[PDB]
């Protein structure tokens, strides 16, 4: 019965910055792991990032490594996505997902809706 | 939990091992013993703190704990092999190491018993309630007017004069020379009571007595500074019980010497001075702490003080504490003069003021044991209980006022015992409701400033009622005016209770 | 007897990162706990003793702390030599020596998709009586995946047998090979033979199938 | 320099007997104590037993109590751990580390001088050769990128077998998985290489295995079906 409400996005400047957000209501975040997806027109469903626990780190993809930043606020149940160095090769609709396993195996049951991100 | 609590749980685990059989499961007991022994090896002792490290007087401490943990090894080596009779050997080895190595660098091992003994013996002043019959007898021949309007108002002014500076010097000197000065002050009070022929001698006697009357809070803060906060609850309870038992034993000893023993007043004061010399010796044999209240942060205390001034309950109970404490102290100051006025008999066997004091202390202890059990919230019984109990106190002061019959001195004593039982039920309730709001430093500060306001109010009412330079009212009209004052207080709190 | 828990059982950090390995005790054990470093195949080595001191022989990039019954190892600079399994060794008596659980640190690396490769059983397995189908996962990170064999679109528990590998020295990636050991019931059971594996880099579970 | 060494650990039967040896070269066994540390394959380290040659303090773990025995001789400068009635849980790696006496710095120093570590195993299955089976690449569908190609060795005992591709030539993409314990009592292992799609059916890949206790050298050829 849970859902993934997101915000942020929009037509930003090329090479600028943006702060994404993905809140969830119905079940807490501090015992789960949230991920981030990307669907460019032509391909489908690439990977962006993931946040494992509170005492652990983040794990990124091949083309977004060392460029994005995943914070996590378990007290407000809203995991942000700090984003810098926006290239025009990332003009896509960013998603948001939740894992249904405490062993972070990748049981993805509930998805997001989408966030229109357009660079220049 | 640095070093002393490890020794406390070591002694508790020793009590678990010793008086219990079935030593197949004392392996957990011996390994908790080993953990408490290894945790308390480098735990910075206070006696070792004044000494420099890597000293040959420090290697004895570490060597004693090393041989203690080695004896724990020799005990647990045979305890795991099925031999269950080695727990007594471990207890005897711990006894030998307690005799030899550990307690030489540790503290005194009977501090609770010694503090209770000091609280029992320094409160024994067996000529306390018999000061007023001593001042109005053939031995000194002072009149009722000279003791009413000239001596005890100077006590009322001197308790204002020595309240703030003696306490300010007290908080800095770590509370042991304050008790030494208190013992010397008791010596001075009973020597001026003995070696005194004029009014100025007893005036200087009350001037020295004001410091001893004001050092209560100092003794309570001495208890707080000597004892750790993880130990303070039970030790403070036994110390307060020892002080109450000492006061009750003092009044019972006064009745047994005056009434039963038929001891004259001079020999009574000589034995009182002997017990004061024992109290001075016990004050000389004390142990001075290191920490104090306000001399061993401040902006947070001022912020938490300002965040409680808008509380109506704190201000209400504080002003009621001030007014009730001023009225109670005035009644306690003048009630012995009232007793000698109602029954001006010269017989020392018929003087039963110490019996009224003992009954007052006993009923106050009974009502104080039943005041911490008052778990009534502030939503229903805040002002109505105040108005009813102050109306009862006003009726009792009115009963004490118009008492003129000679054989009604027993009814006068019973009315005073009921007045003390009505007042002493109120002190732990107010102390619990006020003391459980802020920190302990703020608690001591707020109660000290409220005591200062009560002393101001008592000084003002003493200046109005019983001063020779102002009105100069006779003492029966003075007690009638106190009765009118408590009646006005009862009317004010009854109109404010709605 | 007593226990010695150790929470961050799977760490990952690049060369030049600070890691913290906590170790909670059960009883109030004093300042006597140790820390080990076991390479895969070799012997453990003493690293920290008495919860704060450094052993004579190891470099000064290791340290430790003490917070009641919570002991924590810290590493200032993470050498590539320092990728091993770290153990928590409490010692109080000779016969109360209980260890921790072990924390296997890893090289921080980007998430890749596993190359899900399925293998049909060979022609020699059917002449023996033991049909063995395998699913290969290759070039992915991290280790935690979950392969599920689908026979008639259902879970097959008890008949699977996973085998993960060690860490590669070229690109620090992993590999997995599940093995569904079965009898000669490969014929008369259902004709579907597919393994459904999930991973954080995969949105949809990549399911490879074979028939006939 | 001083060190430790272990001996006497091989393969036994469940319910049989096996003796260990921990020769402490250098230091004596009377100034320091000796210990035994167990490591199950895949699991972590754990403790078994010890002996003190000063007085005798043979105390065991909860899982080995009443089943094992220990002996240390101060003349031969070694320690023995005689075992009998072993079970399947005892299949592990045994260590032997130094740990000193109370008091002083040598007690606070933990297990600092370990040994090489001996390997024991408990199984009822006899030594037999592996049954090598090929794995087809199956490039009939989803082609264009890469194609895997491997072997499947199973039903063999004991553990160490080496799978070499093209007698050590093809080494880029070899993923030799660890030997997983089969539930029937034997062992199984998988190996696979990454063959490019442009040379799937052209180049012939061989599959060389080498089993050292049971003398067999099976070299099979893999091909698409
Ligand atoms: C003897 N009497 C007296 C007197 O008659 N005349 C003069 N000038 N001075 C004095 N001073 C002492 C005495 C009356 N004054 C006092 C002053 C204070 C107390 C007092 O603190 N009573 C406490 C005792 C309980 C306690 O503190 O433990 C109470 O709560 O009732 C008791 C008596």
């Amino acid at each position: 019965q849970v859902q993934l409400q997101e915000s942020g996005g929009g037509l930003v400047q090329p090479g600028g910055s943006l702060r994404l957000s993905c809140a969830a209501s119905g079940r807490t975040i501090s015992r789960y792991a949230m991920s981030w997806f990307r669907q460019a027109p032509g391909k489908e469903r690439e990977f962006v990032a993931v946040a494992r626990r509170s005492g652990d780190g983040a794990f990124y993809a091949d083309s977004v490594q060392g460029r994005f930043t995943v914070s996590r606020d378990d007290a407000k149940n809203t995991v942000y996505l700090q984003m810098n160095s926006l290239k025009p090769e990332d003009t896509a609709v960013y998603y948001c997902a939740i894992d249904s396993d405490t062993f972070y195996s990748g049981s993805y049951d509930y998805w997001g809706q989408g966030t229109q991100v357009t660079v220049s | 939990a640095d070093l002393e609590d490890n020794w406390e749980t070591l002694n508790d685990n020793l009590k678990v091992i010793e008086k219990a059989d079935n030593a197949a499961q004392v392996k957990d007991a011996l390994t908790k013993m080993r953990a408490a022994a290894l945790d308390a090896q480098k735990a910075t002792p206070p006696k070792l703190e004044d000494k420099s490290p890597d000293s040959p007087e420090m290697k004895d401490f570490r060597h004693g704990f090393d041989i203690l943990v080695g004896q724990i090894d020799d005990a647990l080596k045979l305890a795991n092999e099925g031999k269950v009779k080695e727990a007594q050997a471990a207890a005897e080895q711990l006894k030998t190491t307690r005799n030899a190595y550990i307690q030489k660098y540790l503290s005194w091992r009977h501090l609770v018993c010694y503090l209770c003994f000091y609280g029992f013996m320094a409160q024994i002043r067996p000529g306390e309630s018999f000061i007023t019959p001593y001042l109005l007898g053939p031995d000194k021949n002072f009149t009722r007017e000279q003791v009413t309007n000239e001596i005890t108002p100077v006590l009322s002014y001197s308790y204002l004069a020595v309240l703030v500076p003696v306490f300010l010097l007290t908080d800095y000197l770590r509370y042991t020379p304050v008790l030494l000065l208190q013992g010397l002050s008791f010596v001075s009070v009973w020597l001026l009571l003995l070696l005194g022929h004029s009014v100025a001698h007893m005036q200087l006697m009350e001037l020295f007595y004001s410091v001893t009357m004001a050092a209560r809070i100092a003794y309570s803060s001495y208890i707080f500074s000597l004892v750790r906060p993880a130990r303070y609850q039970r030790v403070a309870g036994y110390s307060r019980a020892a002080v109450l038992l000492g006061v009750f034993t003092s009044s019972v000893l006064g009745q047994l010497l005056v009434t039963v023993g038929r001891v004259s007043f001079s020999t009574l004061n000589y034995i009182s001075l002997a017990f004061l010399t024992f109290s001075v010796v016990l004050a000389l044999f004390l142990k001075r702490p290191k920490r104090s209240l306000f001399f061993n942060v401040l902006a947070r205390m001022l912020r938490e003080l300002g965040d409680s001034l808008r509380r109506p309950q704190l201000r209400l109970w504080s002003l009621w504490w001030v007014f009730n404490s001023a009225g109670y102290y005035l009644v306690v100051y003048y009630v012995h003069i009232l007793w000698n006025e109602v029954d001006p008999t010269t017989n020392s066997a018929r003087v039963y003021n110490g019996a009224a004091d003992a009954a007052s202390t006993l009923l106050g202890a009974i009502t104080s044991f039943a005041a911490g059990f008052v778990k009534i919230r502030w939503a229903r019984w805040s002002k109505l209980l105040i108005a009813g109990v102050t109306a009862t106190q006003a009726g009792l002061v009115f009963l004490l006022a118009h008492t003129r019959h000679p054989s009604s001195i027993w009814l006068c004593y019973a009315a005073f015992v009921l007045f003390r039982g009505s007042y002493q039920f109120l002190v732990p309730i107010a102390t619990f409701q006020i003391a459980s709001s802020l920190s302990k430093e703020l608690c001591a500060l707020v109660f000290g400033v409220n005591t200062f306001f009560a002393t101001i109010v008592k000084t003002i009412i003493t200046f109005i009622v019983s001063d020779v330079r102002g009105l100069g009212l006779p003492v029966r009209k003075q007690f009638q005016l106190y009765s009118v004052y408590f009646l006005i207080l009862s009317i004010i709190y009854f109109l404010g209770a709605m | 007897d007593i226990q010695m828990t150790q929470s961050p059982s799977s760490l990952s950090a690049s060369v030049g990162d600070r890691v913290t390995i906590t170790c909670r005790a059960s009883q109030s054990v004093s300042s006597a706990v140790a820390w080990y470093q076991q390479k895969p195949g070799k012997a453990p080595k003493l690293l920290i003793y008495s919860a704060s001191s450094l052993y004579s022989g190891v470099p000064s990039r290791f340290s430790g702390s003490r917070s009641g019954t919570d002991f924590t190892l810290t590493i200032s600079s993470l050498q590539p030599e320092d990728f091993a399994t770290y153990y928590c060794q409490q010692y109080l008596y000779y016969s109360l020596v209980t260890f921790g659980q072990g924390t296997k640190v890893e090289i921080k690396r980007t998430v890749a998709a596993p190359s899900v490769f399925i293998f049909p059983p060979s022609d020699s397995q059917l002449k023996s009586g033991t049909a063995s189908v395998v699913c290969l996962l290759n070039n992915f990170y991290p280790r935690e995946a979950k392969v599920q064999w689908k026979v008639d679109n259902a879970l097959q528990s008890g008949n699977s047998q996973e085998s993960v590998t060690e860490q590669d020295s070229k690109d620090s990636t992993y590999s997995l090979s599940s093995t569904l050991t079965l009898s000669k019931a490969d014929y008369e059971k259902h004709k579907v033979y597919a393994c459904e594996v999930t991973h954080q880099g995969l949105s949809s579970p990549v399911t490879k199938s074979f028939n006939r | 320099e001083v060190q430790l060494v272990e001996s006497g650990g091989g393969l036994v039967q469940p319910g049989g007997s096996l003796r260990l040896s921990c020769a402490a070269s250098g230091f004596n066994v009377v100034d320091f104590s000796l210990h035994w540390v167990r490591q199950a394959p895949g699991k972590g380290l754990e403790w078994v037993a010890y002996i003190s040659s000063s007085s005798g303090s043979t105390s065991y773990a909860d899982s080995v109590k009443g089943r094992f025995t220990i002996s240390a001789d101060t003349s031969k400068n070694t320690a023995y751990l005689q075992m009998n009635s072993l079970r399947a849980e005892d299949t592990a790696v045994y260590y032997c580390a130094r740990w000193g006496y109370w008091p002083g710095e040598p007690w606070w120093k933990a297990f600092d001088y370990w040994g090489q570590g001996t390997l024991v195993t408990v199984s009822s299955a006899s030594t037999k050769g592996p049954s090598v089976f090929p794995l087809a690449p199956s490039s009939k569908s989803t082609s264009g990128g890469t194609a895997a190609l491997g072997c499947l060795v199973k039903d063999y005992f004991p553990e160490p077998v080496t799978v070499s591709w093209n007698s050590g030539a093809l080494t880029s993409g070899v993923h030799t998985f660890p030997a997983v314990l089969q539930s029937s009592g034997l062992y199984s292992l998988s190996s696979v290489v990454t063959v490019p799609s442009s040379s799937l059916g052209t180049q012939t890949y061989i599959c060389n295995v080498n089993h050292k206790p049971s003398n067999t050298k099976v070299d099979k050829k893999v091909e698409p079906k």
